């Protein structure tokens, strides 16, 4: 009826952009080439090993990083000052009738933060989690409390510290880990689960 | 400029490619496939992103990114029963669940299309081939080859036995309860001193109960 | 109409699980399902023996039950919580109240007092069968967790268990 | 001898992932191995002869040192002198004192 005016149609749509597709790997060797960059963003062609070897990202990217500073300020601060992307990614594109945010989109606004001077700031954990901190917070410097919440306890698993402390069991699990790599807690591992110990023996 | 005039040319193309096939795309599962699967011959990604031409004027972004936040959602309420392992059939049936009126429009193509693009957020979210269907796992764990090979071994019953182990992927001893240990020390297995023949490691993900899935709705 | 949950269905929640923050998951769905099962049953008192047969911890159907140690083990988390007394001096007889009587003596005092009869008497009958209470949610609550209630009340500061006119009473203040 | 704090220490059957910490945690092994050999008298065994010995598996605690760690105390405890393996296929060893 009116479907067969598209699977054909759309076979030819195709070829308008192969031409803007073929036409533009060429365009490769030799605002520079900024407006390159918005001309490969509406259509879609990512080109890693040449874009972010000469123009980095996009500049709505960039417009889209003060869009974040502002938005996540608070949210970060009810938060311990800290929340991994996908928790960042719910919080945002919920907060929003349409025009939402792909996970490439926030990543790359993300990826700028820094170079912005904005407060916000992207860290990337050795687990390869991503995350979103304020300005002033360093898990570097929560992990005296860290120990402080173990010794108390005994010892404790990552889940049975994120209840405690009401923090995510992701969050938890890295910042033990960290205090460990710090030497201020070691490991029971067994059939009962990882526990974090204080490290007694850097004491005694 | 010279890229530019060409650049315009695609935007009227699409823009009217659009105003008569607007909500087929929106209609029927089968017809998203064909317009995907061309696109990722040509070499672009209608849903890389919101500024994407596709997205703007298709819609396949708002879509697509608000099922992922529903993935997402859905996960978290369940993590807690489950740890963090789901079967693609019961995500589909909770993200219809919770998507209203409109409890149809999501294909388990779809889904599967969504968490691709969600393994960009870092580290979260995996997908396993099982027999004939896929797990989704939703919080991070290792490489362990030996882990996905177990998830598939359990996927036939719900659960998996050392005995059953050693003699399916002929393994040693130590290196099937070592992975049982981990699946229990990450919540994935629950242990069963009742069974017939020899303990078993039943996997909540895996497990049909169709019910309730409230209390948890905080995140 | 009380459900029974997912857990009860599930073989290995018959089995005292050794990784720890699963057993904490465990052991409050079972503590949550005694407390739901009592409530609608409407027993206040079982013994060890008592409860082992209940359909409570033995699934016929799916082949489990819960072991004497394990329940004793989940017996032992109720009753810290403040759910179960044990009446009986050697452990093997116990009291279960649903809801505890602390929350009790609280609602019971909230009626008191928005009911302007702050300062009076009542037998221990007119509270949870009378006229006056009937749409109060302690209307039907047995004399036991009654006691406890008031016997919370009296700790703190808010009511005397007393002796009435041929029987059981209480002054609220 | 009588037994060291460590043995009481759940963690101390778990290698330690931070070198520091490692360190001691080797140390603290060796230290308690030749000191062991004094009890029992005997010196020498194999791997699978150990898993079932008290210096290596503490049951009123819980857990013992896995096999696989067993072998890297052993290597500490070969290169500190006060060992060799009796067969070039890779089992059953000499610990001295």
């Amino acid at each position: 009826k009116n479907i067969s005016e598209a699977f054909e149609d759309l076979s030819k749509l195709m070829i308008k952009a192969k031409e803007m597709v073929e036409l533009s790997k060429s365009i490769a060797n030799k605002d520079e080439t900024i407006r390159f960059k918005s001309y490969l963003l509406s259509m879609g062609i990512a080109n890693p090993v040449t874009r972010e070897t000469y123009g980095s990202g996009t500049q709505y990217h960039m417009q889209l990083a003060k869009q974040l500073a502002g938005i996540l300020q608070v949210p970060l601060e009810e938060r311990g000052g800290i929340m991994s992307l996908t928790e960042v990614y719910c919080l945002v594109n919920r907060a929003r009738g349409m025009e939402l945010l792909s996970p490439e989109d926030l990543v790359n606004a993300c990826k700028m933060l820094e170079a912005l001077k904005l407060p916000l700031r992207l860290r990337v954990f050795d687990s390869g989690v991503m995350v979103i901190e304020l300005q002033s917070h360093k898990e570097e410097e929560m992990v005296a409390s860290a120990l402080e919440t173990v010794s108390e306890k005994g010892s404790l698993t990552s889940e049975e510290f994120a209840k405690l402390v009401g923090m995510s069991v992701l969050l938890a699990k890295e910042r033990l880990l960290l205090a460990e790599k710090m030497g201020h807690l070691c490991r029971d591992d067994s059939v009962e689960g990882l526990r974090f110990y204080p490290n007694l023996f850097m004491t005694q | 400029a010279q890229m530019s005039k060409q650049l315009d040319m695609f935007k009227t193309n699409l823009e009217e490619f659009a105003s008569k096939h607007k909500q087929e795309i929106r209609k029927n599962p089968e017809f998203r496939v064909q317009f995907q699967d061309m696109c990722a011959t040509i070499g672009v990604d209608p849903l890389a992103s919101g500024k994407g031409f596709w997205s703007e004027m298709l819609g396949v972004g708002d879509f697509y990114y608000e099922l992922g936040v529903q993935i997402i959602e859905v996960c978290l309420a369940l993590k807690h029963r489950n740890g963090g392992l789901i079967t693609l059939e019961e995500l589909h049936q909770q993200v219809l669940k919770g998507r209203g009126k409109f409890a149809q429009d999501v294909s388990q193509d779809d889904l599967i299309r969504a968490i691709k693009k969600l393994k960009a957020l870092g580290t979260g979210f995996g997908i396993i081939p099982v027999g004939g269907t896929y797990l989704i796992q939703s919080v991070p764990a290792e490489l362990n080859m030996d882990h996905t090979v177990v998830l598939q071994l359990a996927e036939k019953n719900g659960y998996v036995t050392v005995s059953e182990i050693k003699a399916s992927l002929k393994w040693e001893t130590e290196r099937a309860r070592q992975v049982l240990e981990h699946l229990l020390k990450e919540g994935l297995a629950w242990l069963d001193l009742q069974a017939p023949g020899e303990a078993h490691y039943w996997l909540p993900a895996l497990f049909t109960d169709l019910y309730s899935q409230e209390i948890t709705a905080e995140e | 109409s009380f459900e029974w949950p997912w857990q009860y269905r599930f073989p290995p929640f018959f089995t005292l699980q050794p990784n720890v923050d699963t057993r904490q998951k465990q052991l409050a769905a079972w503590c949550s399902l005694v407390l739901s099962f009592c409530r609608l049953h409407k027993q206040s008192s079982m013994t060890v023996m008592e409860a082992q047969e209940s359909p409570l911890f033995n699934n016929v159907k799916l082949q489990r039950k819960l072991p004497v140690e394990s329940i004793q083990i989940v017996l032992e988390e109720l009753r810290k919580k403040g759910n179960l007394e044990w009446l009986d001096k050697s452990k093997s007889s116990f009291l279960i109240m649903w809801r505890r009587p602390e929350e009790w003596g609280k609602l019971i005092y909230q009626w008191v007092s928005r009911s302007g009869q702050n300062n009076s008497v009542f037998t221990l009958y007119e509270l949870t069968n009378g006229e006056d209470t009937e749409d109060e949610e302690f209307h039907g609550l047995d004399e036991a967790t009654l006691l406890r209630a008031l016997q919370a009340l009296q700790q703190e500061h808010k009511a005397e268990i007393i002796t009435v006119s041929d029987g059981r009473g209480v002054k609220f203040f």
